[PDB]
């Protein structure tokens, strides 16, 4: 009963609104962290 | 470390505690040739001019059958190592069995 | 070289051991 | 090695007494142990053969290494299964506290 | 979900949530056990002290270090740091708590392995991760390109990395950090007349390692210095009252991070390990690795280690490069620091170790998804 | 005049006389120098081991290699170890000897130049011959057509010749070998627990690597083997008692000559070495070089790399074609075997390098002479 | 010019000339002053006692140690103890006589500048040298390498060394040896009903310790022995003519050697510390130092105490080693004996700290010169 019990097969935030395109925004604050 | 005549007084007694399996493999492959012998026993003059190399190869020739003497010491020392590692081996795959 | 070749072809154990065993 | 330690035995009683008397104690000595080792290792084909009628496989077919190994994987199998079962056992312990 | 930053430090413990600037719970791990005999029953005497109360309680307890450098030995007391720095010391729930971990390189896996198990079956997670300690120095740091030296209390390694690349070969470990430095501190304390040899006295020989000890500048020069004038001389007072004061030890014991044969050891120091971690790299990011040598760990917190860091490494590298070490102030906490930097980034979300991944893969996926 | 042999390799120093079939002095290429205070005085105390004598009193030595990747950086330990091969080990003159020197290919000009001048006015000779190792190895396996692979300690190098002909533009130079597979294998013994620092310890994971180490024939199919079961699975006895037992590192630590990405080097394996070096050659010689695979060295020594190296070339080549490896079982030795043919032919006597003309020419004929 | 060697122990002084099996001044380091009131006047009194003249009328004396635990405290009593054990127990002038002097290793440097200043300045000597006394025991073991247990009266030392080479990384030290067991035992003959609590008294439990303790070979089976049947109990009779009987204090005593916490200390036994001691050397040579152990000094004359130490440190160490213990009947004096070896010396006539040297170096040379 245990092995068949245990064995068996299984049943089957505000916008953030920006006038910059992406890639200048995100080096930018790349650019910022290391500040 | 030590003079000719202490290494072929020991080759005569058969003591094995400084002859091992690689020495006595190198003394067999220096075995004195036919030409040799026949050379070292055609010398008449003094024995002291000569070189070490032939003076031991006239004191090994002074033992009788040098050449059997050193292959049973080999092979004594060999069967040891052989039994040695073998028997306590055979021993467990029967005891496994 | 060559005139070193011209040149040529021309205890404290026991003492200590003795002294021990008068103490 | 029995082979080499026979033909040593059959050329010293050929030879002259005073490497007889040296060596030939040694050489019989060797000769029997490999002797004892041989029926040693007759008793492993006996045991072998008993292994394949045990374990049902065929008398030439059957390898005696890769039944050790598979026994020495099934140990290490058993020892992983039971250092496991334990660890689950303690671990509900532990959560049960 | 907060997630939780534990650098299981050799001596130090620093533990806390991610999105906070200082570490909250910042504790020595020892587990202390009494070895004399108490006569007065009852009043609560515990038989274990982890943590302050083994520090306050000191002179009646053997203490043990569980972590020594950086590979766990004993398990039973580690289990006890842990359960006491999340249930005491932080006073949370370890079962709805992401909780990210720190190593050192080079650690044997089977430690990897049963701390897997243990924060997966004894202290359930729902997610933890397995990280290197110079990889988040570097993060706290705030650039991108560098090589950095983390000593801690057991481990001290160098890790370059070029623009977020480690580079696995030139990964270097050396097993000399301040237990070592604290060893050799009471092996020549002894010469002046002052004897500790418990490890009671193991606090207080760290204590005056940590207020009275500097790095010099020029070590034969401090040496002569010191023999000629009496003025490098600095006192200290002990717990029982008596007053010592010490003169070249004061930088006698932090040059065996600079000299390792000292205490016996056939390694060369920490600034050759520099450099020749930054001569296993590329060619072309080397001096990219020059301008940015980050020193982390408390180790490295002595007040003249800059200066003589940058003397080795500009003695060592060609004169035509800007050596320039990165040693912040406050470097001793980086590791917990960047720890909580990528506990918080939003792309670390996907790269925990769940649950269920643990209980399909067995306690086997930490080698295949950590580094 | 009998002539001497000395294939003075990065590892293992051989070296004997001409017309043997064995290297008669075969030892390891070490300097050791004592790195503690010695307080017992008398009874001869050197300050510079060489040779077996640094391998037996390795415990309290710092050992240095001289020869590291074929090129010699230091020249006083080197003249140290040619000392001992010649005065300790041989017990010859080498002022009435002549001496054949082997050569990685692609090596500097002027490690050659000091090679010349050390050899010449130190151990002054009345002749000396500087070869490459590659041509030895076809010496020793008694053919003429091939390509040869020589791995030693330091350089693996491919050389293809023809008829007598070897092709310089097709040889190629890989700085892997068996060194860095013994660190390699020092980097990956710390996974199961055993740590191996020290110069001494290199040795014992060196024997390690000798003893238990085999080449897979199929390495993914062997880590799926060692990670299902331990069958794979073997033990080693330290010298402290101590017994170690490895699994995969048994064929981990070999795959790098086939993946040299493991230790971070860019470079292809020594298969697709030997298929360019076949590739790179004129088209008609092409077939007799895919039957002729000639292995020397050392390193091609574990009994699983002839199968595997065919293996890895029959899915290079195109399969209209034979591909034979030649792998003798005196691989180790036949660099000095094939100089021994070569010392002892009847032809070489006009190849000498004699005294009166490195007199004549200063230390500028070795480039002109030699290859 | 025959040299001395003065063993000054805490508890004996040991002097005399060089190349003798036994000291000539065997006595101990104790200054006698009296502490009652002296009514008969003359007959020769004096206001001091030194050696055995202080241990004939130690009833009205009171008796103080100059020497603690390695450590001279008292120093005008030290130099009462040198100018009798020159002018009386030698009868020899120091102005003519060089003098090696022992000292226990991770003693403090002031006690080596106020014994060469006061060996320079009150007893000026030729010269005078500060030495080791495992070195010592090490030459009169008549071996090089191996690792020695000296335990004298107040200094346990372990020193490990290969083939002249001491490690100074694996010296250690512990302040446990026969007057702590002297205490011990008047710790539990208070027990049977007996009692010693002056320094007379010291005299006569260090003769019980001497003459009637033994080491057990397992000391729970030797408890269940004791306590069932009174077959170890052994008696012996006092000057006042008393008798006493004791039974488990017989083997109590020494096991505070292997069982430290007995007289409350934090610090491992003997067993554990000579094996902390090779684990602390490099790997190669502890197989060495399993089969070289040494002990000497009077702490190890009890007769068990080499079975014992075989089967804990054959229980420490791995199963495939030989644990051999040298232990000879001559060890009590063996660290004189060895002085006997080193001043004999051809090769130490060269390291002698000389007048001249001092007179321009101050009292500082004897800390570059010596170890
Ligand atoms: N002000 C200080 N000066 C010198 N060393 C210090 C100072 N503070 C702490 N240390 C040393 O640094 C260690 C703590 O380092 P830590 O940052 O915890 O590294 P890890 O986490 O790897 O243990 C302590 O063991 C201590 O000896
Ligand atoms: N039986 C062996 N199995 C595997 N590797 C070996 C074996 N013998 C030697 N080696 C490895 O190969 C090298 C020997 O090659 P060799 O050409 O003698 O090197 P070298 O000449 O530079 O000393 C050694 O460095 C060793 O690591
Ligand atoms: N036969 C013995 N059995 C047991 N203990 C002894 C014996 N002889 C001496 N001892 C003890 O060993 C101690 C060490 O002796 P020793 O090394 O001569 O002391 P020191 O040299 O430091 O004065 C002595 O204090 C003595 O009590
Ligand atoms: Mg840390
Ligand atoms: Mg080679
Ligand atoms: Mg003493």
């Amino acid at each position: 009963s245990s092995i068949e019990r245990l064995f068996s097969f299984p049943a089957a935030e505000p916008k953030e609104i920006t006038f910059l395109d992406a890639k200048k925004s995100l080096n930018l604050n790349i650019f910022l962290k290391q500040f | 470390k030590c003079s000719n005549e202490e290494v072929a007084a020991m080759i005569r007694a058969g003591d094995t505690t400084k002859f091992d399996v690689e020495v006595l493999k190198q003394l067999l492959k220096l075995l004195p040739e036919k030409h040799e012998i026949e050379n070292l026993r055609a010398f008449t003059e003094e024995r002291a001019k000569l070189a070490s190399a032939d003076h031991f190869y006239l004191l090994l020739l002074a033992i009788p059958c040098y050449q059997l003497r050193i292959e049973c010491m080999l092979l004594c020392e060999g069967a040891a190592a052989v039994l040695d590692m073998v028997r306590p081996k055979a021993q467990l795959v029967l005891a496994a069995c | 070289r060559k005139q070193q070749l011209a040149e040529e072809e021309a205890c404290v154990i026991d003492a200590l051991l003795a002294d021990i065993r008068k103490g | 090695n029995l082979k080499k330690l026979l033909e040593t035995e059959r050329k010293v009683s050929a030879s002259v007494a005073e490497v007889q008397e040296q060596y030939t104690e040694r050489l019989q000595a060797s000769i029997s142990a490999f002797r004892a080792l041989d029926e040693l290792f007759e008793a492993i084909e006996q045991k072998q053969r008993e292994l394949a009628d045990y374990l049902c496989e065929d008398a030439q077919q059957l390898s005696l290494e890769d039944t050790f190994s598979t026994m020495k994987a099934f140990r290490d199998l058993f020892l992983r299964a039971l250092k496991e079962n334990k660890d689950r056992k303690e671990q509900a312990a532990k959560a049960e506290r | 979900t907060t997630a939780l930053v534990c650098d299981n430090g050799s001596g130090l413990v620093k533990a806390g949530f991610a999105g906070d600037d200082a570490p909250r719970a910042v504790f020595p791990s020892i587990v202390g056990r009494p070895r004399h005999q108490g006569v007065m029953v009852g009043m609560g005497q515990k038989d274990s002290y982890v943590g302050d109360e083994a520090q306050s309680k000191r002179g009646i307890l053997t203490l043990k270090y569980p972590i020594e450098h950086g590979i766990i030995t004993n398990w039973d007391d580690m289990e006890k740091i842990w359960h006491h720095t999340f249930y005491n010391e932080l006073r949370v729930a370890p079962e709805e708590h992401p909780t990210l971990l720190t190593e050192a390189p080079l650690n044997p896996k089977a430690n990897r392995e049963k701390m897997t198990q243990i924060m997966f079956e004894t202290f359930n997670v729902p997610a933890m991760y397995v990280a290197i300690q110079a990889v988040l120095s570097l993060y706290a740091s705030g650039r991108t390109t560098g090589i950095v030296l983390d000593s801690g209390d057991g481990v001290t390694h160098n890790v370059p990395i070029y623009e977020g690349y480690a580079l696995p070969h030139a990964i270097m470990r050396l097993d000399l950090a301040g237990r070592d430095l604290t060893d050799y501190l009471m092996k020549i304390l002894t010469e002046r007349g002052y004897s500790f040899v418990t490890t009671a006295e193991r606090e207080i020989v760290r204590d005056i390692k940590e207020k009275l000890c500097y790095v010099a500048l020029d070590f034969e020069n401090e040496m002569a210095t010191a023999a000629s004038s009496s003025s490098l001389e600095k006192s200290y007072e002990l717990p029982d009252g008596q007053v010592i004061t010490i003169g070249n030890e004061r930088f006698r014991c932090p040059e065996t991070l600079f000299q390792p044969s000292f205490i016996g050891m056939e390694s060369a120091g920490i600034h050759e390990t520099t450099y020749n971690s930054i001569m296993k790299c590329d060619i072309d990011i080397r001096k990219d690795l020059y301008a940015n040598n980050v020193m982390s760990g408390g180790t490295t917190m002595y007040p003249g280690i800059a200066d003589r860091m940058q003397k080795e490494i500009t003695a060592l590298a060609p004169s035509t490069m800007k050596i320039k070490i990165i040693a912040p102030p406050e470097r001793k906490y980086s590791v917990w620091i960047g720890g909580s930097i990528l506990a918080s980034l939003s792309t670390f979300q996907q790269m925990w170790i769940t649950k269920q991944e643990y209980d399909e893969a067995g306690p086997s996926i930490v080698h295949r998804k950590c580094f």
